[PDB]
């Protein structure tokens, strides 16, 4: 798998290319091939790591095994009414997944907590992390002392893509007092 | 000191324990100016046959102190079988453990090195046609890759040819060009085992050509030594007569520069023609053929140019010495 | 009996064989099955539909990484290529300070000072005085099954119960 790569990445050098591995030591083989860039979209999947590790977390804290694997993966929502209380609340979570988006320009100069406050509260959505500036690097809900800086890709746990564009059009003075949070979709503050 | 016949250098019946290493003892080892054999090997594979690499590096033209040391890295279970072969010639090393881990190169010092030689020894050519050599080509872009306080020596026995492809960083070429005028092929990185069957025609149609080859690679193996060999007590010692030790003084293969020396007049803008007339008339030197810089640390191979050719300073020659 | 188990299975319809009360047909899929909302059960093949998401959204397989595996940087990666292993080192005072990180933890309300919204409050309350207060992010929840298997729940809304015997997955900074 390593050698089809390196025949792949010889054809065409700038080409995005995706790897199952099974051990976690041969990731360094791939690092040895030149034209191989992880900034520009290249990435590695090893069973081993992450098979275990899904496994790992779940001896912290049981149960996160199937919350990250309805979390990530595709699940289609379908409330029936032969269903009971406990399967139907479920699989409204499995719908609930993984986005990305920018924030606006109102969460400049905010501390992470002061941030998710008004996405929890008014936009109604989740956050985890935000990209921080240096090389930059992820940081899942980091201390009040890291503060945003203008144009963050924020990362959102949602029903769909459609409801995290709320967070790019925002602000703090015209979308203030609004019930339905379906209205906000102003572009001219 | 030297064989029965008196062409290469010779030592005692070793067991495998004395040139045995761990990785500290190498390191501890100031080892400088030298070669590196990554050996890709089960306990229960066939035999190459080492001792042909070795005995030519330990031919009785060079002086015991020009001799450059052997550093073989690979299986135990392999070299164990191997040791009644290689056990009777000086400066050898066996390392254990493979080499794509980085500390046993790091400790061999791959960094000083004058040619690090990458060999396979498993069952090959059996389950697939493409990924047969991918061992060999993972190893030299290992090498490359890895850096220290990437301009190495290296060289690969492939069993495939369209597998060159994959070496080089900047293959400036199609996959329909035929090996030969292939980068890497031309610069030696490269090596083909289909080489050897081409040579079945040319022992055919000249019939002193199969001759000619084997003095020039082997040194100087000569027909006694198949007959004493075939007896098998092995490479028999004695330290010779004056007559015998007279046949030490024949030709070898060796490279020269043009950066110093006498030669280094010729080199700021002379021709191949001055060097040859000049080399052989004063010293007794007979110059082949010519290994250029790429451009103006990839070095191209030219056989016997013709006299009006011209000479940069960074240029380096084929040479056969006769002392 | 009240044993926690997990089982690492390749075929993913032998999850059918593992619980006693089965009140699911063979025609169901995977994921709606009971044991893998419990987290019982884990298949292989969940890691074939993650070749997918490393495609479309490109900042997937990182965030991944980073909840699993503690902190796997990428010079871990080229210090275990060298083969010499995991180097030890009792480190300085700047290098020991990268251990204040994020991990993930799971809180119950029967006791503590989140108990007060385990009588009869709201999720949204919950993360408001989590947040501000002690600097706490939950994620979601993990109830008993009736009123000792418990279901899973990602990110409910703000008008959702909460029960005195419920459980909640966190990401703590302590």
């Amino acid at each position: 798998n390593i050698m089809r790569v390196i025949s792949i990445k010889n054809y065409h050098s700038d080409i995005k290319v995706i790897v199952q591995l099974l051990q976690y030591h041969n990731k360094a083989y791939l690092l040895n091939i030149p034209s191989w860039d992880w900034k520009r979209g290249d990435d590695a999947v090893c069973v081993a790591e992450l098979k275990l590790g899904f496994i790992a977390q779940s001896c912290l804290a049981p149960g996160f095994s199937t919350l990250m694997a309805n979390l990530f993966t595709m699940r289609s929502y379908k409330p029936t009414p032969e269903m009971s209380q406990w399967q139907t609340d479920y699989m409204r979570g499995t719908g609930m997944e993984m986005y990305t988006e920018y924030l606006s320009s109102a969460f400049n100069a905010l501390t992470f907590p002061e941030a998710a406050e008004l996405c929890f509260s008014k936009l109604k959505l989740l956050l985890l992390a935000i990209e921080v500036r240096q090389e930059s690097t992820l940081a899942i809900n980091p201390g009040p002392k890291v503060k945003i800086e203008n144009a963050t890709q924020g990362f959102f746990i949602a029903e769909s893509a459609e409801e995290v564009k709320r967070a790019f059009y925002y602000c703090k003075n015209c979308h203030a007092n609004v019930s339905d949070v379906r209205q906000i979709k102003k572009c001219k503050c | 000191k030297f064989d029965s016949t008196g062409m290469f250098h010779w030592c005692p019946d070793r067991p495998l324990n004395d040139c045995l290493q761990d990785r500290s003892q190498a390191s501890a080892s100031g080892l400088r100016n030298h070669v590196v054999v990554c050996l890709f090997a089960d306990a229960a594979s066939p035999l190459i046959g080492l001792r042909n690499l070795v005995m030519p590096l330990r031919a009785s033209n060079f002086h015991y102190h020009e001799l450059k040391p052997t550093i073989i890295v690979g299986n135990l279970d392999y070299l164990h079988r191997e040791w009644k072969t290689l056990q009777n010639f000086p400066k050898l090393s066996i390392l254990p453990g493979s080499p794509l881990n980085r500390a046993n190169l790091r400790a061999v010092n791959i960094n000083l090195c004058d040619m690090c030689v990458i060999v396979s020894a498993k069952d090959r050519n059996m389950e697939d046609p493409n990924l047969v050599d991918k061992e060999a080509i993972l190893c030299s872009l290992n090498i490359k890759a890895m850096t220290f306080d990437a301009n190495v020596p290296l060289i690969t026995e492939l069993a495939n040819d369209s597998n060159v492809q994959f070496l080089d960083q900047d293959d400036d070429d199609d996959p329909d060009t035929e090996l030969y005028m292939t980068q890497p092929f031309a610069c030696g990185t490269a090596f083909a085992v289909s080489v050897l069957d081409s040579l079945m025609s040319t022992s055919y149609f000249n019939d002193n050509a199969l001759t000619l080859i084997r003095t020039l690679i082997t040194g100087g193996a000569t027909p006694e030594l198949e007959q004493i060999l075939a007896e098998g007590a092995g490479m028999r010692g004695g330290y010779c007569s004056p007559a015998v030790l007279a046949n030490r003084d024949r030709c070898r293969v060796a490279q020269i520069s043009l950066f110093d020396g006498p030669l280094a007049q010729f080199g700021q803008g002379g021709h191949y023609g001055e060097l040859f007339v000049y080399a052989l008339r004063h010293f007794g030197i007979l110059c082949i053929g010519l290994y250029r810089f790429r451009d103006t640390s990839k070095r191209y191979v030219i056989t016997n140019p013709p006299e009006d050719f011209p000479l940069l300073p960074t240029d380096q020659v084929y040479v056969l010495t006769y002392k």
